[PDB]
RNA sequence: AUAUUGGCGAGAGACCGAUAGCGAACAAGUACAGUGAUGGAAAGAUGAAAAGAACUUUGAAAAGAGAGUGAAAAAGUACGUGAAAUUGUUGAAAGGGAAGGGCAUUUGAUCAGA
RNA sequence: GUCGAAUUUGGGUAUAGGGGCGAAAGACUAAUCGAACCAUCUAGUAGCUGGUUCCUGCCGAAGUUUCCCUCAGGAUAGCAG
RNA sequence: AGAACUGGCGAUGCGGGAUGAACCGAACGUAGAGUUAAGGUGCCGGAAUACACGCUCAUCAGACACCACAAAAGGUGUUAG
RNA sequence: GCCCUGAAAAUGGAUGGCGCUCAAGCGUGUUACCUAUACUCUACCGUCAGGGUUGAUAUGAUGCCCUGACGAGUAGGCAGGCGUGGAGGUCAGUGACGAAGCCUAGACCGUAAGGUCGGGUCGAACGGCCUCUAGUGCAGAUCUUGGUGGUAGUAGCAAAUAUUCAAAUGAGAACUUUGAAGACUGAAGUGGGGAAAGGUUCCACGUCAACAGCAGUUGGACGUGGGUUAGUCGAUCCUAAGA
RNA sequence: GUGAACAGCCUCUAGUUGAUAGAAUAAUGUAGAUAAGGGAAGUCGGCAAAAUAGAUCCGUAACUUCGGGAUAAGGAUUGGC
RNA sequence: AGAACUGGUACGGACAAGGGGAAUCUGACUGUCUAAUUAAAACAUAGCAUUGCGAUGGUCAGAAAGUGAUGUUGACGCAAU
RNA sequence: CUAUCUAGCGAAACCACAGCCAAGGGAACGGGCUUGGCAGAAUCAGCGGGGAAAGAAGACCCUGUUGAGCUUGACUCUAGU
RNA sequence: GCGUUGGAUUGUUCACCCACUAAUAGGGAACGUGAGCUGGGUUUAGACCGUCGUGAGACAGGUUAGUUUUACCCUACUGAU
RNA sequence: UUGGCGGAAAGGCCUUGGGUGCUUGCUGGCGAAUUGCAAUGUCAUUUUGCGUGGGGAUAAAUCAUUUGUAUACGACUUAGA
């Protein structure tokens, strides 16, 4: 429980989140941004849709000299990925999601994705070697994933 | 301190940016100063690069060390179909230039037309000048009221052309659309002019004649991005250059600390607006002429297609316009032919050329045969067939 | 009678309170490095009590959603509290080659005193 | 470059720091050599560089005299509290 | 680069000199009002496109000290002796 | 006197800019006007100085009150204060009905160091005053330790010719297994054994949280076990340089 | 097997098929190459590259320490049957 | 070793595999070194020459020794250049 | 084969704050200050002008009453003889 | 506005000569330009010679050999959304 | 409502006829107060949304696929009921 601050009912909405996800933290943050808001079944759909590389996902924040492609027109912008990993994972706690409010009684076509948040879990640690006998850093940067999908009322 | 040796600067600055044309077919910037009292005619043409070919002809030229005798010359083929005019343009002169003050099109549009207003043609439901064509209802008084704004109006008169590209072996069956300023004045005869020729082919023929001298516009071969040695025809670094040599060494002084205009850089090459000026029309030839590519010294009963077609192009069935060397563009490509801007005596123009050859081998090799009867007649009985 | 940073047994402190105090509050001269002489860490805290989450459901699973235990799960062994740097979401605001600041007032938000 | 003898090389063994070893480069002596590494003396000394942690109030300078193995320092007088 | 007297900067903000350690004016607790300094009053920019007598036309005019340069020699240019 | 010639330098640029020609230029004169933390007056703060007032209810005589003047400041000196750990006394102080801590473009007080309060979080101690004491205040020291960013989903994961098809397994297969194919090492091997060294990496079963810079169902990984059999092979024995 | 050959190249037994992959084919790179005519004019300098190359036969200068230089230089031939 | 025949005159057909010549400076040569910027003309070398020494010795070690290297040696030797 | 784009994986250097110019003055070469020119989100591949770019408390020079390697009838000693 | 060269020698800037040409003008831009190159020179450490010095060593004296690192950031520029 | 003129950015100017309201050109009747002695004492136009009626119309673009006149990626150029 407790998960970042929402402002939906908690009787008409349901939640899942997962933690430790080995799958990279800006990829993550940039797949539930282009599914922020939606409806559950549309963003499935996307979803799908992405890991098929029909549509992409647009990159916003975390684009720094990453590339275009024509995918993006649909959002506005040039720069837009596929990163099946983040997306499979979000499928995933989406999938859980739907499964906690048919659980709820929640009526699964009013579902849209009401909240969705992803944030850096602890680095976890390996090493590179570099030229002369050094060693750097060659950490991960997993994520920490929630969301709550709330049926869409008046 | 100085250059400590003198060069020319590598490559003209009056062509800048070396950036990609905003369309592929160039645009003419400037028509011919009006006559206003000769007959009213188109001052360009719209036609498609075919490809290249070869003549021989008697050079005429006194003083020289080939006058009447034989030369060879490369020549360029643009196909070039009757121009479907569509519509009308007006242009009134304002303290802030030309202003197109309206247009007035014709009633009836072809397919090929209509695609050009089209991105997805085949899914669309062609409602394209369906409200339009409804002007023209009983008497046409709202098109007549137009035309009448353009003749009380509109110092400059430009007609609306459409390419009937569905004649040309290309596979693009979107035609192009273009601007032909109307000279020969009497404003209200150039919109009379226009209105009765809506709908109405012009051959090329009536635009261009043997031996004028006119104007290629249009957009170069695309090469993508260039590094400085062949964008720019900078020296290449000695062999012993760290870093690759295919570079400009020094691209500025300290100061000024900026990378300056007009330093060679990498970037793209081609695919540039040139509108190339002063070459000679060899041939106005019909496509319905049969022995388009013979001569009074030929006569042999060959098309100007090389055998086995323009390679890349396909046949030319269609109205053609042959000049003398090469124009921009490559096979395939719209080119818009202009008439001169100026008038030229030099005896280079106003000569009259006559063509006593024109190579019709295959440009798919080393082509032997100028006919396949020729051919026939060399190589005698094969065993496929023959 | 004098000395005593060793050993054994005691009593104390205006000393330190886990980056402090011996290097070591803990399987510390340990793990680990060096051929070797030697060098040498980091590392304490759920809760009164495991009462350490039966059972259901989604998932291949990890886990999630419930349910439940507990005074508290805003205590779930990645555990007392839980700062800042840095980060996500939401909300508000501004944004023509920085941002930040001073005086003054407009506007929006918020609020004390009478 | 050299490649059948001043050849290459394993293992054993000997030579240890102002010492060894050197077909000699101050080369090599465990990534360390114009004096290895380790610990201690040692928190070595430094006229030299850097830093030196709360507020407000009042007063408020000097780069000048003489002397010094002195000239990036000090003593002395002066200025200041 | 080195001395003498004084005033300053260093140690000093403020108004002016566009800008500037030293120049001009003036030295500073927190505010209000009035008047000024040096400097300014076409617009930037607060303040007269004020008044008055003349001079200058520059195909590189000129436009406030420190200060950001110009000389000898010349000109029926023009003005006054 | 003004103007002009004399009068040539390098990025494009400077009466500050625009621009200005009976000037908005030059010389000169007269007024009006603008504004400094400067001058004048007043208020408040503090400092200094000179005073008045123990005649009581006057508990603040280092107190109260009157008067005048003054206020720049590095290095530096002094004074009055703020805050921290601990100590003696005291408030029979605060507190599980919530101490400390932390968060809080919420409020109040002080010129300030700071102090106080409200709300949230939290869970066991803590504070005011009079004094004592010091390992007592950080923005810096290429400061120490730890943690964290932008760079940045970026550089890159390109030497060693090369992989492909199907099936099985599996949640998941470019990478596991099998089959088929194409290749290579080409006997001075990418083969078969050993010496030094390693120490169980050998083998089997189970198994994928971490490692194998992609992946993984696979492994020199993880977990549990099994395995090294000598009169003849070595050590052991001999001596070598030497110890 | 070819070949003088433990050279290079191909193959047999044995072993491996292990190097992060997929899609495109811009510049500039790294590695490998070609190039008309000229032939070092490049450059400090022929750096780099090219040219030559095995074997058989012919022929081989100056100089020389008589041993060499020497594969001097310079030429011809090479397959298959 | 030779002959005939034969072919787009190709033929050490891939692989494999000297460029050569005329001279100058320098070191005779083979060899050796600055591991990780210097491979050389530097060092070494054979050859030549000088020096000391007959053991109660020359040269050189060790703190000292009833100690040691040359020396299991003896001038055709050892030691120092 | 990279570079490029994609899936997965994923550093480091560096970083007062940051990043458009011209002139001025200024610690005498400004990204900031003054005066002008100007100035429109978010970006990709290249590029080597600039950031007096990064890498290192300049190795050159000087100073220090700071050393060290080496030399010599420097001063003062000393093993040995 | 426009052009201002090809070469022999030298590391050379400079110089000189050959030659063509319309001409072979002078200069600046951190004596423009090394994260553009190159490294011939100078200017680390190796080595030789001459002179000097007793010596270690010195020499704008000569000679030979001697690692030229990093852009992916910002701007500027080139192109591209 | 009749008609004309105006294209530089016309988007306005002029004009015909009748209807209709006001007319302060002149003469009257009624009303105003207490907003308390002032408080802009709210009178304008800029967009947007929504509801109620009326009038009018009944598409494209992009992704994906494809083309290569294009191209690092975007982009460009093509085709496909
Ligand atoms: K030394
Ligand atoms: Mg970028
Ligand atoms: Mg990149
Ligand atoms: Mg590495
Ligand atoms: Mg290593
Ligand atoms: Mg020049
Ligand atoms: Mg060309
Ligand atoms: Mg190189
Ligand atoms: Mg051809
Ligand atoms: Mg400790
Ligand atoms: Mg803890
Ligand atoms: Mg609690
Ligand atoms: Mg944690
Ligand atoms: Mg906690
Ligand atoms: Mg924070
Ligand atoms: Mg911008
Ligand atoms: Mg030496
Ligand atoms: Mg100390
Ligand atoms: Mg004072
Ligand atoms: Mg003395
Ligand atoms: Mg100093
Ligand atoms: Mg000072
Ligand atoms: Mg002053
Ligand atoms: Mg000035
Ligand atoms: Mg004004
Ligand atoms: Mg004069
Ligand atoms: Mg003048
Ligand atoms: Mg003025
Ligand atoms: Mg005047
Ligand atoms: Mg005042
Ligand atoms: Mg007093
Ligand atoms: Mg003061
Ligand atoms: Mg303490
Ligand atoms: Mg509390
Ligand atoms: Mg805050
Ligand atoms: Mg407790
Ligand atoms: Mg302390
Ligand atoms: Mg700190
Ligand atoms: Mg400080
Ligand atoms: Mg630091
Ligand atoms: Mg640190
Ligand atoms: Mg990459
Ligand atoms: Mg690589
Ligand atoms: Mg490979
Ligand atoms: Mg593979
Ligand atoms: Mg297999
Ligand atoms: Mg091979
Ligand atoms: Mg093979
Ligand atoms: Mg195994
Ligand atoms: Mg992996
Ligand atoms: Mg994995
Ligand atoms: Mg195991
Ligand atoms: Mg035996
Ligand atoms: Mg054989
Ligand atoms: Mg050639
Ligand atoms: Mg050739
Ligand atoms: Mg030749
Ligand atoms: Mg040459
Ligand atoms: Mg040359
Ligand atoms: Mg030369
Ligand atoms: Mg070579
Ligand atoms: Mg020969
Ligand atoms: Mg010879
Ligand atoms: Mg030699
Ligand atoms: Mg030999
Ligand atoms: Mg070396
Ligand atoms: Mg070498
Ligand atoms: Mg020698
Ligand atoms: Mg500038
Ligand atoms: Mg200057
Ligand atoms: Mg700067
Ligand atoms: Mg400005
Ligand atoms: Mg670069
Ligand atoms: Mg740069
Ligand atoms: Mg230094
Ligand atoms: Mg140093
Ligand atoms: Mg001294
Ligand atoms: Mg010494
Ligand atoms: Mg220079
Ligand atoms: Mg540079
Ligand atoms: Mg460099
Ligand atoms: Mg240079
Ligand atoms: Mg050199
Ligand atoms: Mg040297
Ligand atoms: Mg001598
Ligand atoms: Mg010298």
């Amino acid at each position: 429980a407790r998960y970042g601050a929402t402002s939906t009912n908690p009787a008409k909405s349901a939640s899942a989140r997962g933690s430790y996800l080995r799958v990279s933290f800006k990829n993550t943050r940039e797949t539930a941004q282009a599914i922020n808001g939606w409806e559950l079944t549309k963003a499935q759909k996307y979803l799908e849709q992405v890991l098929d590389h029909q549509r992409a996902i647009p990159f916003r924040r975390f684009n720094s000299s990453i590339g275009r492609t024509a995918q993006g027109k649909e959002f506005g912008v040039t720069k837009a990925r596929w990163p099946a990993k983040s997306v499979k994972f979000v499928q995933g706690l989406l999938q859980n999601a739907a499964a906690n409010a048919e659980a709820k009684g929640l009526d699964a076509t009013k579902l849209y994705v009401s909240h969705i948040q992803v944030n850096q879990a602890p680095k976890q640690r390996r090493r590179t070697y570099r030229a002369h006998g050094r060693i750097n850093k060659y950490e991960s940067s997993p994520s920490h994933i929630e969301l709550v999908v709330t049926e869409k009322e008046e | 301190s100085h250059r400590k040796y003198e060069a020319p600067r590598h490559g003209h600055l009056g062509f800048l940016p070396r950036k990609r044309a905003a369309s592929i077919r160039a645009r003419v910037k400037a028509f011919p100063k009006d006559d206003r009292s000769k007959p009213v005619a188109l001052t360009s043409f719209l036609g498609y690069k075919a490809g290249m070919t070869t003549i021989v002809r008697d050079l005429d030229r006194p003083g020289s060390k080939f006058h009447k005798r034989e030369v060879v010359e490369a020549v360029t083929v643009v196909d070039t179909p009757p121009v479907v005019v569509v519509g009308v343009v007006g242009y009134v002169e304002t303290p802030r230039g030309l202003r197109s003050l309206t247009t007035v099109w014709a009633e009836h549009l072809s397919d090929e037309v209509k695609r050009r207003f089209y991105k997805n043609w085949y899914k669309s439901k062609k409602k394209a000048f369906t409200k339009y064509s409804a002007k023209y209802a009983q008497d046409g008084a709202g098109i007549e009221r137009e035309l009448a704004r353009i003749k009380k109006y509109a110092s400059v008169v430009r007609v609306l052309v459409h390419t009937q590209i569905r004649k040309t072996p290309l596979a693009q069956k979107k035609a192009h659309l273009a601007e032909i300023q109307l000279n020969g004045g009497s404003i209200s005869e150039k919109v009379d002019w226009a209105r009765e020729h809506f709908e109405k082919t012009v051959a090329v023929d009536s635009v261009f004649e043997q031996n004028e001298m006119i104007d290629a516009i249009a957009v170069t071969k695309g090469h993508g991005f260039e590094g400085v040695t062949h964008r720019w025809g900078t020296k290449k670094l000695p062999r012993k250059t760290h870093r690759g040599l295919r570079k400009v060494a020094c691209i500025g002084a300290w100061h000024p600390a900026h990378v300056m205009w007009s330093v060679a850089r990498a970037g793209q090459r081609g695919y540039h607006s040139r509108t190339s000026i002063n070459h000679k029309i060899y041939r106005v030839g019909k496509g319905d002429d049969e022995a388009n590519g013979a001569t009074s010294f030929d006569r042999t009963k060959k098309t100007i297609t090389p055998m086995g077609g323009f390679v890349h192009y396909g046949e030319i069935k269609n109205d053609f316009i042959m000049v003398k060397g090469c124009i921009p563009g490559n096979r395939k490509r719209i080119v818009t032919l202009r008439k001169s801007l100026y008038t030229n005596t030099s005896r280079k123009a106003l000569e009259e050329v006559s063509l006593k050859w024109i190579d019709t081998a295959s440009k798919f090799g080393k082509g032997r045969f100028q006919t396949p009867a020729e051919k026939h007649a060399f190589m005698g009985t094969l065993k496929k067939d023959l």
